[PDB]
RNA sequence: CCUUCGAUAGCUCAGUUGGUAGAGCGGAGGACUGUACCUUAGGUCGCUGGUUCGAAUCCGGCUCGAAGGACCA
């Protein structure tokens, strides 16, 4: 399997270059919000040498994907020959052309295509959704052969269809013929039993060359049930929802606490004993506590540091879990 | 007759600029020294490796702000504020008084302390200087302050207010048995009139206090009647004790500061170059790609741009407050470095003249109260 | 080919009982001189045409759509 480094506007959320050498379990491949990169597109554009020494990161791979999961969409917004991108930029009309001005900005090594049909969130609309699908595919390979660096860009493909069986197992069918890197799964928002073995046909449909992505699914449970059912990456927009509301997640991977409850502000002990992260290095527990008593900037990235650590160990247990 | 606790081997020819070594407890700190308040610090989220990394050496505490939470007898059970913020060095804890908290959120003042009061309404106190030397006495710092009165303000209340420092400090020296474990200091006060505050310069020298300290300056300060009080107060006090001084934190003040013989001074988003303030809010160098210094050695110019972080800068802000907060830092610690090590190269005079060219432009656009304290102690520009 | 609905700050939306515009997420200016942030700009409300003193609000049509039967599978 695999995860992303969830990535807020070039670095991760409440982490700098430091602090993110402070973590340990970092990936390769960085996640990036496509809305978050509007204007970095045009900065990038007259910057003319790639996001990695752009953000001071140029020893990583990079991966562009549209929606930021934590703010994912509506039952249906998108459009069939644009994608609208959930943040700071990109809403009215984002041709494929667009996003090909895009990646050539960013130089990213992989990204992902545009997609339709979020109706998952009958036949025949969703015929002309999976059609409009294999149409943005089809304009991504066609203007994607003409540049050599972008020739060094791997396109990675989307799947639609919605709740529907037989659309969503043709999408998968018409969608993988195409010389594409990878695929990804979309409109899979909780979650029901409908959506499983829909990804189990779906996964089962497509061939197994290339790598699987999902989004809008990042919790432990959901995630265990994607793999079990055929998904290889996943975003990690899930502890910064922990870190947000003021938790702590608490679980063994190999579940979480607010630390506003009272009893936890006599103890000496970290939040996880053993965890190797910063926090639990040097701080204690009952100075996390006061400090969201006073509600400053510091729990936040103590926290903060703890959650992407305990999340990413998560991730190295399950690699290992299937490895042996 | 008690042991100095500063030693000095820098003496400039043409001003009265020192240089000097404090030994304390948890090391030795080379004066002249700046001290970032440990609130903000702990506000603006810079942690305990990235603010060492720097090479700092003093941080600062308060008195009330412990004191209302996580509560005194919390802090004396785990010895707190040296294992609790984790600062592995010395740390200064003011006292506090009539600070930007007033009698809008403070109570009335009695004879034996002044009463104190929280959001929490139940967590009214009367904070006395038995009572204050107690909870600095559970802090467990490494300097530690008696308890102040605060003015900004004129008139007898000033009087008032250092005949009842005298006498508190009479108490805060009757009140704890420890002179050797922590180092209490005493603030001078005096508002802004020389004969009232020359007289209490002198009833704390017959006080055998290892420090001493100006307060109740910053806020309303004019430069120039602040220059002459430094430079009067320093000139009062024997040379082998130290100076501290409250509220000055811009570049010019600090150095000129220093020329009269200090040794210690002491929302994010805006960086401090050489050439002065750098408000990296500014779209006007959105576009810029070197470094926010060519020269400064912290980690944010030698790894990160300008246009990086005035993408960051309120996208996911805490990591680029973190970050415009560490540069801030960084500076006033090398400026501190470089001002020391020009006045132990004997050259102060060619540096103040240097560094003042270089962030004035010129000698005709600097400030007044500058070059008339650096021409009153002997430095021409 | 037909039926219903959407297009609003850079982004999500409210506002649709018609009053040209707000909230949040994002930007900009300042203050940080011993700490229980302030101020401010930006959006021809997709295009075309119409009613009306007046549209974002209502609509014929176009584009980009979404749902559904699909002129075609
Ligand atoms: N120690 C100390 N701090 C402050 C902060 C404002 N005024 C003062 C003062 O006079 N003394």
């Amino acid at each position: 399997p695999g995860c992303l480094l969830y990535t807020r506007t070039g670095s991760a959320p409440h982490l700098t270059h430091q602090t993110l050498r402070n973590i340990h379990g970092v990936p390769g491949i960085a996640q990036l919000t496509l809305s978050s990169l509007a204007e970095h597109h045009e900065v990038l554009a007259e910057y003319k040498k790639g996001v990695g020494s752009f953000i001071g990161m140029p020893e990583s791979l990079f991966y562009c994907s549209l929606h930021d999961p934590v703010t994912p969409g509506p039952a249906g917004y998108v459009t069939s020959k644009s994608v609208s991108v959930w943040g700071f930029g990109g809403r009215v009309e984002m041709t494929v052309s667009k996003f090909m001005a895009i990646q050539e900005a960013l130089q990213p090594d992989w990204f992902q295509c545009l997609s339709d049909g979020e109706a998952s969130c009958s036949i025949k609309r969703a015929r002309k959704s999976v059609d409009r699908s294999l149409l943005f595919l089809d304009s991504c390979l066609r203007l994607q052969e003409e540049s050599e660096v972008l020739q060094k860009s791997v396109i990675i493909g989307v799947i639609e269809g919605g709740d529907v069986m037989e659309e969503r197992l043709r999408s998968a069918r018409e969608t993988a013929k195409r010389p594409v890197g990878g695929f990804l799964l979309d409109g899979f928002q909780g979650v029901t039993e409908t959506r499983l073995h829909l990804l189990s046909s779906v996964t089962a449909e497509l061939p197994e060359d290339k790598p699987r992505l999902i989004c809008g699914v990042s919790r432990p449970d959901e995630v265990l049930e994607c793999i079990e059912r055929g998904v290889d990456l996943f975003e990690s927009f899930f502890p910064y929802q922990v870190t947000e509301r003021g938790c702590a997640l608490t679980f063994t991977f190999d579940f979480e606490i607010n630390l506003k409850e009272k009893k936890y502000q006599e103890d000496f002990d970290p939040l996880v004993r053993g965890c190797s992260c910063y926090c639990c290095k040097n701080h204690t527990r009952a100075y996390i506590h006061h400090l969201l008593m006073t509600n400053e900037l510091l729990a936040g990235v103590l926290l903060m540091m703890h959650n992407f650590e305990h999340y990413f160990g998560f991730f190295c247990s399950i690699r290992e879990a299937l490895k042996n | 007759s008690a042991p100095r606790i500063m030693r000095l081997v820098a003496e400039c020819s043409r001003s009265g600029a020192r240089a000097g070594e404090l030994r304390l407890p948890h090391g030795t700190v080379a004066t002249p020294v700046f001290m970032p308040v440990g609130t903000q610090a702990t506000m603006k989220g810079i942690t305990t490796e990235q603010l060492d990394s720097l090479g700092c050496r003093i941080c600062l505490g308060n008195t009330y702000h412990l004191g209302l939470r996580p509560g005194p007898e919390l802090i004396r059970k785990a010895q707190g504020l040296h294992g609790f913020m984790n600062w592995p060095h010395n740390l200064l804890t003011d006292s506090g008084g009539f600070q930007m908290v007033s009698l809008f959120s403070l109570s009335e003042v009695t004879e034996e302390g002044v009463h104190f009061r929280s959001p929490y309404d139940g967590e009214e106190t009367l904070l006395s200087p038995e009572r204050s030397v107690e909870i600095q006495n559970a802090l467990g710092s490494d300097i530690i302050m008696q308890l102040d009165h605060v003015v900004s303000v004129t008139g007898p209340l000033v009087e008032e207010a250092m005949h009842r420092s005298v006498r508190w400090l009479d108490r805060c020296i009757a009140a704890h048995k420890h002179p050797d474990k922590q180092n209490l200091f005493a603030i001078i006060q005096g508002g802004l009139n020389a004969d009232l505050r020359t007289t209490c310069l002198k009833e704390m020298t017959k006080r055998d206090v290892p420090g001493f300290a100006i307060g109740g300056l910053s806020g309303g300060e004019s430069k120039a009647q602040f220059w002459k009080m430094v430079a009067l107060s320093t000139s009062m006090l024997p040379k082998d004790k130290p100076r501290y001084l409250m509220g000055v934190g811009y570049a010019t003040d600090l150095v000129v500061c220093v020329a009269l013989g200090c040794d210690m001074f002491d929302r994010f988003g805006s960086a401090l170059v050489p050439t002065g303030n750098l408000q990296l809010k500014k779209k006007q160098y959105a576009k810029d790609f070197s470094p926010i210094n060519p020269e400064c050695p912290c980690p944010t110019c030698q790894t990160h741009s300008r246009a990086f972080l005035h993408a960051l800068l309120h996208s996911d802000n805490t990591t680029a407050l973190h970050h415009l907060t560490v540069h801030n830092i960084a500076y006033q610690l090398q400026l501190l470095s470089a001002v020391r090590s020009s006045i132990l190269e004997q050259r102060f005079p060619d540096f103040v003249r240097n560094f003042m060219r270089t962030m004035y432009g010129d000698h005709s656009l600097c400030p007044a109260w500058a070059v008339e304290a650096l021409a009153s102690v002997g430095i021409m520009l």
